[PDB]
């Protein structure tokens, strides 16, 4: 529901101030680690709700290699959920591998949608 | 009908060419390969991972309920009668 | 083309027929256990359609017998169907003495249709489209089926009409001035 | 065709359960108690 | 084309039960749906087999029920099946809704589905209560009286609508006959809403625990999920047999076996267990109109849940704070239900007010705040 | 996409009522279907509003009906609406089937539809009879007795099945309660068969008077045929008002207002008018088992009609001999119905036997022979 | 789904290129252009064309019914009593 | 239902004998005239039940000009039935235009189907 643009704006709002970054960033890292999605072979962007015209547009706009890697990650996560087993730390998605690859495309789609809404509303 | 799920021919999934799937005919595989190890180790793993999220809310709510129940019991006991008159 | 993952551990130790035979046995056993359970449930439910204990208790209820005018036809309500309890006089017995092996859909005699002429019991429900026959309109002298005009003989035999059989005689037994169903 | 196995299972379970229940509830049944109140 | 796909009816049955592309990752919590259907079916069956022996008349109602118990062959079995199957239907529905909340099945693509579901829930309670009034036990009679009196709180039409629903000046033979008819019917309207719910599901398919697209890996409902449905169905029937045969009256209230008389009020007028959470709210709110408004809002706010859930990720399986909040909400709901059956004691009245407050606060604050905070935390964590 | 085509429910409503491509050449005879639906709806509505005041108990049934007539506000109106709407439902259904036979809507593409329709017809009468037994008038009681006795004719299970359906040793309170429950339900199972019939129709669409492909010129159901349906609905409701208000009891039988008692048999045990054609057959066949077999065959042979109709041309509008045979069949059916209500007099019994003979001979001889002869005549005429 | 009727885009009709259709907005046309002439002349034409097929079967069936009814009436009157006994 | 081949065979069975042709042919002509389909602009072949795989195949193989003429005739018949009016004798289909244009194609399709059934049944 929340626009990816809004959450990115809030994250940059916080990150611009070390007073809050030094407090929240460790908490955010711990919360992402405890979220449990990495151990299933998923990156943050894979969890995003696809069933949204903006999101579907962004995925359709994704490069072939990234799209195939995402397909494999989703399939692996589904298999792990089905088998009720998790990857070990060796095979789990390392924190540095959460590259937020899909955020640029989603932000571009959101910018296009917002421009459309702004222009047609005048 | 831009449903986010289609039928088998086109389920709405993106192209996934470089992935390969593998399975054995069930007539050739064990049904109980992991049952013994799973039911203990895997079940305990799931329970341990999910415990805190159930325990903390449960302990909070049950502590509140126990406090309320004990207070009510004290009220309706003779020793609490006067207080029952004071509170009401 | 490429290396497959090793299933060595995953493999079953059974032969081709053994594993398939056991799987089909288990599936068939599940199917037939489900069939047995569904049969039990459906029979238990359908037994609700059957007469409840109240109805069974109410039936087989004796009738207050006793002295009554000869030739008069009494009425009862045993098991809903009217009962044509009539104390036909000796004239009816004498008339029934004339045997009939022909011109009767079911030749019979008072030998089996009644225990004693002093008390004659017969359900009033007719044969074809069961109705209550009139007690004096019978063409043969007994009861008459108004719906089709069928005539019931004094012995209950079907004389004329669409009667498929003879006037049924309930299973009521007789006793000392009492009816013992 | 199926009804045969279903009926066989029904009868098997019914007779087995009835026998076991009667033996386990022997003393408490009316049939065994009536003699004492005769 | 296979005959299951050419024939229109077999085509529909295939689309819904045989080749329906369910996600491969759906766990047993997704088998409750079919379970609920089974429950409805069994209920209707039992209900029909009770209508053949139940008498709607007020003077014959309870006596006819006892006739079913004592005289009708297997009448006790059908009566208990119906009564306990109402409770089991609501257990399955509560777990159904709990799964929907936990795994975020209420989000955008299935919002339509959500609303139908919510309607069904309301309708179902407005079928359960009515059924409970048919027995015309002490609890039945006084529950009918209490609910109809609460209906009078409406300002403009409440003064005369209550006799309209009663059919008289108080709960009497017209009321029980009316409830019997509407209660025989409303489950059959609900069978239509169940079909509508199934179609609203089929348009977009079913979610999965991971909260991501199932299109990458789908499996036909038959045989896999058909047999999972059989497992859950046999488990449900086994527990249902435990209750029906070995402990049927524990879920019910003993006072309902007392022939109802308006002149005697039981010491505690309380609904069956599964209406307790809502009735608690009704007890907590002072104003009668406010009480009924809040009681129905406690259900209808589920319609607002999809819009108050600002999460960019479906479900909670990967959401620490959301899982904690959801479990706290579930335990608060259980506490509210538990308070529902207790008398009006000082700590209980204050705790019921606080419990209703937090029950609504969940939807209107916690889900928004928690979801936004968690989106921010995810992005600011993975940003490195 | 318009909202009427994207939304699943509005999509279905569109596919069936808005852009359903009906042939442009369909006359008013094709509006009976919707009419029947309306009839069913109104019946259900009336029925529900009767269930709220009717008592299933045998001792209270007729008295409760009179309570509806005399004391319940608009109770007379609803009672008469239900009673006369049964007859009007069967009038519409008979015209429905007559149209299907005349315009050959029973041929290959819609055979499935035909089958469903036949089932519905049977079900409908097995709902009408049930309803007629609820009032427990003299005719009600004795009709129930006659029918249940006829069911005893089955050799292996007929001896004990009759008590099973009765719930006792004769028509009594269990029988009336059972009929009340089954009669409230079976119409709702028939509401499902109506939907099945509609889908079996929608798969191949509706026929047309000309008996040729409608695909050359199709028009949306709305507005044209929606407004034609409105015309026929208002005409039907106007005639229904005539009967309900100004002459309600003409279709019924006076004896049904006598409280039923098993001890007194009315001079003539006869069904309502629209069961007469079938009961006539039941009267004509000597054997009870043979009688019931022939009575149900008189309906089921409609299932054989599509295969016995060897015509290469759909419908009869362009078929002299077929039209003549169909009209003679219709008049024979009317004569059979008329004989149904008369006593068993000599000329009437022989005429009933001959009428049944020709009624079955229609399907099993005339349609085959006439259709083949007409195909031959067409080809040998146009061959020049 | 080889249904012999499809949806609007493809109703299953064959190619019909060389046919043209013409209609006037109802907002511009008479509703009652033919009503007066139709209801009499056209209705009489339809009735006359379809009459024989209704009349001949109706005449046959009603003649048989009249014969049967008259015979039964004669039977149940006094003059027919003896024959009623003879036939039965 | 009846195969067009069977009806054609019966018609030739009759026509081969003047003893029966001289009796039935006038009757058949009168029956077709009274059938009332000609006054609607239809030919006999237009009345044939299209909804049959053999009939659909025969129609599909029909020449373009015949197919278009048939489409126009069917449309005209539908319009006439809709308007409850009939063509006058001048505009009606004269007996000589009932050319049985579709029979050859239907017979070809029937022969193919019968050959298939006969061959696969051995
Ligand atoms: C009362 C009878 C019900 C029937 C027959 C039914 C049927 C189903 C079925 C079969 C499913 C898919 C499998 C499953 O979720 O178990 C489903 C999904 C769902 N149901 Fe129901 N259900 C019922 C009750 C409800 C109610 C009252 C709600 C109200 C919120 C509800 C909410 C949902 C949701 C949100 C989903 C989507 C789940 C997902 O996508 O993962 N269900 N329904
Ligand atoms: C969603 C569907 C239904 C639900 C949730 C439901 C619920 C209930 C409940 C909770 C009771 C109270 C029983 C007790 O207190 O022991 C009850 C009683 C009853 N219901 Fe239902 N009901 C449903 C459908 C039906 C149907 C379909 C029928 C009839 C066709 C029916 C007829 C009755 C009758 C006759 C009783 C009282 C009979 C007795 O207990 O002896 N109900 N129902
Ligand atoms: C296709 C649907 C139905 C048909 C054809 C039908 C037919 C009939 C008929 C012929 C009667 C006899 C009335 C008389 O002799 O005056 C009757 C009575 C009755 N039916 Fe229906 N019925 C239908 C559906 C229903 C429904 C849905 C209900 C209840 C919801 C219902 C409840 C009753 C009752 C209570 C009576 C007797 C009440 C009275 O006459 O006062 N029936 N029905
Ligand atoms: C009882 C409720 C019924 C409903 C709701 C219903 C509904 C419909 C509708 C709306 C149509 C299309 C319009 C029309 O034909 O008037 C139709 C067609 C048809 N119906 Fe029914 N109908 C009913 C009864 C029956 C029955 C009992 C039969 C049994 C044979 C039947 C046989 C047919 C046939 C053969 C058609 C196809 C007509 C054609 O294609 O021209 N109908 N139905
Ligand atoms: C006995 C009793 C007392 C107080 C309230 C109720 C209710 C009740 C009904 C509704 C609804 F409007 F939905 F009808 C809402 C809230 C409620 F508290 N119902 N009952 C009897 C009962 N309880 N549970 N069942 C299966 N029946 C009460
Ligand atoms: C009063 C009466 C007498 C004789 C027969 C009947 C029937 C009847 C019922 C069935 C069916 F098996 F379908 F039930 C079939 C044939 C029948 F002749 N019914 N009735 C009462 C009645 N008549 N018309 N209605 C609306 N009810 C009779
Ligand atoms: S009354 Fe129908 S045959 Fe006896």
């Amino acid at each position: 529901v929340q626009s990816m643009t809004s959450v990115v704006k809030a994250a940059n709002f916080i990150l611009a101030r070390p007073t809050l970054s030094k407090i929240i960033t460790p908490l955010a890292q711990k919360f992402t680690a405890y979220a449990g999605y990495r151990e299933m072979g998923l990156k943050f962007n894979d969890l995003l709700l696809e069933e949204t015209p903006i999101m579907q547009t962004a995925i359709k706009r994704l490069p072939s290699e990234l799209n195939y890697s995402r397909n494999f990650r989703i399939l692996t996560a589904h298999q792990l959920a089905l088998s009720h087993q998790l990857l070990p730390a060796e095979k789990a998605v390392k924190p540095e591998e959460d590259d937020n690859y899909l955020i640029p495309y989603i932000l571009e789609a959101e910018k296009e949608a917002f421009e459309k809404a702004e222009l047609d509303n005048i | 009908p831009h449903t986010y799920m289609g039928w088998w021919g086109s389920l709405g999934s993106p192209k996934q060419k470089y992935i390969t799937q593998y399975t054995i005919s069930p007539y050739a595989a064990k049904p109980l390969k992991g049952a013994a190890y799973n039911a203990v180790f895997n079940t305990f793993r799931r329970t341990k991972n999910q415990f805190l999220y159930v325990a903390i809310p449960f302990v909070v709510v049950w502590s509140i309920w126990t406090r309320a129940r004990d207070y009510n019991e004290y009220l309706y006991t003779k020793e609490g009668r006067e207080e029952l008159e004071r509170v009401n | 083309n490429y290396q497959q993952p090793d299933y060595s551990s995953y493999l079953n130790n059974k032969s081709g027929q053994g594993s398939r035979n056991f799987t089909y046995f288990m599936v068939g056993s599940m199917g037939l256990l489900s069939a047995a359970g569904a049969k039990s449930t459906v029979e238990a439910f359908l037994s609700s359609f059957a007469a409840s204990a109240d109805v069974l208790a109410m039936a087989k209820v004796e009738v207050k017998l006793g002295a009554i005018p000869e030739g008069k036809n009494v009425i009862i309500k045993w098991q809903g169907k009217p009962v044509f309890i009539r104390h036909r006089t000796a004239d009816e017995i004498e008339e029934a003495n004339q045997v009939d092996i022909k011109t009767l859909r079911d030749p019979q005699n008072d030998a089996d249709r009644v225990k004693k002429p002093e008390w004659l019991i017969m359900l009033g429900i007719c044969t074809h489209l069961g109705c209550v026959p009139i007690g004096e309109a019978g063409d043969f002298g007994g009861w008459f089926c108004p719906c089709h005009g069928s005539h019931y003989d004094i012995s209950g035999r079907i004389r004329k009409g669409p009667a498929p059989l003879n006037l049924e005689i309930p299973e009521y037994d007789f006793t000392d001035d009492e009816t013992l169903l | 065709t199926i009804f045969g196995g279903a009926f066989a299972f029904q009868g098997f379970f019914d007779v087995a359960v009835n026998k076991w229940w009667e033996e386990h509830n022997k003393a408490k049944l009316w049939k065994n108690v009536k003699g004492k109140f005769l | 084309m296979p005959t299951r796909k050419s024939n229109t009816y077999l085509s529909l049955v295939n689309s819904y039960l045989i080749d329906s592309p369910q996600p491969s990752s759906i766990n047993y919590w997704w088998n409750l749906g079919s379970l609920l259907g089974l429950c409805l079916v069994i209920q209707i069956a039992s209900g029909v087999f009770l209508a053949m022996h139940y008498s709607s008349n007020i003077e014959l109602a309870f006596d006819s029920v006892e006739h079913i118990m004592r005289d009708v062959n297997a009448g006790w079995l059908i009566r208990y099946i119906h009564a306990n199957g109402a409770s089991f239907f609501f257990i399955c529905m509560y777990l159904h809704i709990g799964k929907a909340l936990y795994y975020g099945s209420y989000k955008q693509p299935r919002v339509m589905l959500w609303v139908i579901g919510v309607v069904i829930f309301i309708l179902t309670m407005a079928i359960a209560f009515m059924g409970y009034c048919l027995v015309y036990g002490q609890m039945s009679h006084w529950g009918a009286t209490v609910i109809t009196n609460l209906l009078s709180a409406i300002p403009f039409i409440g003064n005369d609508i209550v006799p309209f629903i009663w059919g008289g000046f108080s709960v009497s033979n017209p009321t029980i006959q009316r409830f019997f008819a509407l209660h025989f019917l409303l489950p059959f309207i609900l069978a239509a809403l169940v079909c509508m719910h199934l179609m609203a599901l089929h348009v977009h398919g079913s979610s999965n625990p991971v909260g991501i697209t199932g299109n990458i890996d789908r499996l036909p409902m038959h045989p896999y999920f058909i047999f999972k449905d059989l497992i859950t169905v046999f488990v449900f029937l086994l527990i249902f047999s435990l209750f029906v045969f070995y402990s049927p009256n524990t879920l019910g209230h003993p006072d309902n076996y007392i022939p109802g008389n308006p002149m005697v009020t039981p010491p505690s007028i309380v609904p069956e267990w599964y209406l307790l959470p809502f009735y608690a709210i009704l007890r907590s709110i002072p104003d009668k109109l406010g009480g009924v408004i809040a009681m129905f809002g406690a259900i209808l706010i589920l319609l607002s849940l999809p819009y108050t859930d600002r999460s960019i990720i479906r479900g909670n399986s990967f959401k620490v704070l959301s899982k904690l909040a959801f479990y706290l909400f579930v335990f608060n709901f259980i506490l509210l239900g538990n308070l529902g059956q207790l008398h009006v004691e000082v700590p209980y009245i204050q705790l019921g007010q606080f419990a209703t407050a937090y029950y609504f606060a969940h939807y209107i604050i916690v889900v928004p705040v928690i979801s936004t905070l968690e989106n921010i935390l995810y992005y600011i964590g993975t940003q490195t």
